[PDB]
């Protein structure tokens, strides 16, 4: 099977740039690469074939190369819509494979989370249980990484995280940790701590 | 210009068949010859079948062969894929999509359907149990406060939770999901400042696919 | 009344060829001999091949004799131009042309079809690239801006730019191709009414028949 | 072969006048002449035959006369729909032979232009390439001089002219100059000007 390897998954990229993206071949290909761009929802687009042809309509600041087993998409001036994870497949040998993808992301200065801390409804913990949710809001970069703590301890046992992606409006991310906990040891407690660090400070933010 | 329709989709316990079709508009469907692509989750995109133009090389790879089926059709227009034998691995999204002719015995795919999803499981069939995100009054930062329904438990997929329109700031964040035991379970929070709320009701509204709906704030 | 359709034509490779077929009505078939009078540029008409009613007499152009074959097939019915040995000059657009059954033994054509034409030529094909004219804005002299299209680069011709049918200036003003260094190249232009743009916005449709639609601008 | 001689192409006749228009063949043909007439989509009919057989239908204005080597339509009150080109050919031997033909326009009234001038997009010379387009649009005279300068100088090979063929509605002809640079040769000079010499003016259009 090639086995096909796009090293280099995320990049923030900004506008008006040229993202060079970079595919490579365990066997040589016979420059037999080719691009699919898929967006959000489904979307899969053919973008180039055979290392280089741009399918009907791709508009042409798109462009890639690649000759032996190493090879590169090239973007020329990064644009707003352009923003979607790129494949690249191998059209050489049974069975034909793929590069598992780039995703690409909008910079922007920085920011912090905007925090909230959330106690079990009385529904849940009717049912037994007992969810907390901290939800730290708005931000970029991604990265936030967050902590909870029951009556002085951190709690690692129970966490649950997901963040929202990348908010068209202004490209900044929130995210929500969970503990679930039943509600007999919400009753076993006191306080619960989320509390978060964020290349935006230095105080953790609780 | 140029349509692949798909239609097969289903949740299967493991252990069947489907047979997944595809709908051909657009072109003159018998000059190309067609493949098939799924797109697993965390795993790849992975390419899982193919059938010549017309009928020639109906053409397997080493995971489905034996449970897949290429079927054509040109008078009719549909292109098929009979699954059999289905494993839990299996579970995916799966692309219709076109050949190419363009170059060399170059294989690429010029055209993709929209997707046709397919979990195999065992698991079953649970609603969603909608909850409130309260906070008190007030309550986030400012004068605006975030408010939230968690929902939790269901199993199998969309479970939608729509909020208000009304914005003058209403921003909906839905945390996307996650598998947790065998069922899912996510968030959305809206943000509305001070004045509005408590003073008038905000409202969850969540439905699942699998027929419910639930209603809350 | 006394309709001629032709159906041969396309993109041919040189050295190959093509039959061209045509179908008669409106008349009795038999009574009449048939010609193919052929219309290739720069230069223009070309008398190229005529059959009696009936088929006793064949009679050739210098030009394509030896290559071409005249067929009428008579019931309602037909007539037939089967080339090969398609020297490029041998591009155009090949009519379809009843005789004239008129007076004294004249040579003449009493009735045209529209024609299959033939490119008789190895270029490949290439749809084209749609390349968007503009502004910086709001200008002709003063107000009404005129938004223009460029589609260049192509091979073998038409394509067709369409535009708004919007009434508010859209006068749309296609150039004719200008072929150059193979491929052909021209430009599709439109005043509108600077009240908008970028008010509401246009586009530039481009289809090139075989089979590119490109849209843009 | 008899070689049929339609000297005269374009003409232009204002609506109203007689046209007379003229056919000439090498050999004593011998009235065997025929008149057809080519419309501005393909379309196209017999019109007048054995020099003077008017098909049916045929309108009066319609009239030719010849014999031996010489023969002409006369077309009496020039209707608009009877703008298009026209051919004859001898129908006397073979293999048989036609007039190239004459393009008779509705000759108007003079009209200055409108220059525009497009720079290279944004597209193409990410293509790498560029051409600058120098639109001029509407005018009559179908002549019109036009020239380029880049910084100042002529521009003499790299551009192509074209023209449209008289307006449907209003008899009035726009022209396609297009120079085609190179993004290299491009972004070396800033000036690029289109410029018009048109007899409407006496000063040049730029």
């Amino acid at each position: 099977d090639i086995q096909m390897t796009q090293i280099t998954s995320s990049l923030s990229v900004s506008l008006g740039d040229r993202v060079i993206i970079s595919c490579r071949a365990s066997q040589d290909i016979g420059n037999f690469l080719n691009w699919y761009q898929q967006k959000p929802d489904g979307s899969l687009k053919l973008l180039i074939y055979y290392t280089s042809r741009l399918q009907s309509g791709v508009p042409s600041r798109f462009s890639g190369w690649g000759s032996g087993t190493d090879y590169s998409l090239t973007i020329s001036n990064l644009e707003e819509e352009d923003i979607a994870t790129f494949f690249c497949q191998q059209g050489k040998t049974l069975p034909y494979t793929f590069g598992g993808g780039t995703k690409l992301e909008i910079k922007r200065a920085d920011a912090a989370p905007t925090v909230s801390i959330f106690p079990p409804s009385s529904e849940q913990l009717t049912s037994g249980g007992a969810s907390v949710v901290c939800f730290l809001n708005n931000f970029y970069p991604k990265d936030i990484n967050v902590k909870w703590k029951i009556d002085g301890s951190e709690r690692q046992n129970g966490v649950l995280n997901s963040w929202t992606d990348q908010d068209s409006k202004d490209s900044t991310y929130s995210m929500s940790s969970t503990l679930t906990l039943t509600k007999d040891e919400y009753e076993r407690h006191n306080s619960y701590t989320c509390e978060a660090t964020h290349k935006t400070s230095t105080s953790p933010i609780v | 210009d140029v349509q692949l329709v798909e239609s097969g989709g289903g949740l299967v316990q493991p252990g069947g068949s489907r047979k997944l079709s595809c709908a051909a508009s657009g072109f003159t469907f018998s000059n190309f010859g067609m493949h098939w692509v799924r797109q697993a989750p965390e795993k790849g995109l992975e390419w899982v079948a193919y059938i010549s133009s017309g009928g020639s090389s109906i053409n397997y790879a080493d995971t489905v062969k034996g449970r897949f089926t290429i079927s054509r059709d040109n008078p009719k227009n549909t292109l098929f894929l009979q699954m059999t034998s289905l494993r839990s691995e299996d579970t995916a999204i799966y692309y219709c999509t076109r050949g190419g002719t363009g170059t060399r015995s170059l294989y690429y795919f010029d055209y993709w359907g929209q997707g046709a999803t397919l979990i195999v499981s065992s698991a079953t069939t649970t609603a969603p149990s909608v909850y409130p995100l309260v906070p008190g009054c007030s309550d986030t930062s400012g004068s605006s406060v975030t408010l939230g329904c968690l929902v939790k438990g269901y199993f199998p997929g969309p479970v939608t939770v729509k909020w208000n329109y009304g914005a003058l700031s209403s921003g909906v964040r839905t945390v996307s999901s996650v598998l947790q035991s065998g069922f899912y379970s996510l968030s959305s929070l809206v943000t509305v400042p001070s004045s509005t709320w408590p003073s008038q009701t905000v409202i969850c509204n969540v439905a699942h696919p699998a027929s419910k709906t639930d209603l809350i704030k």
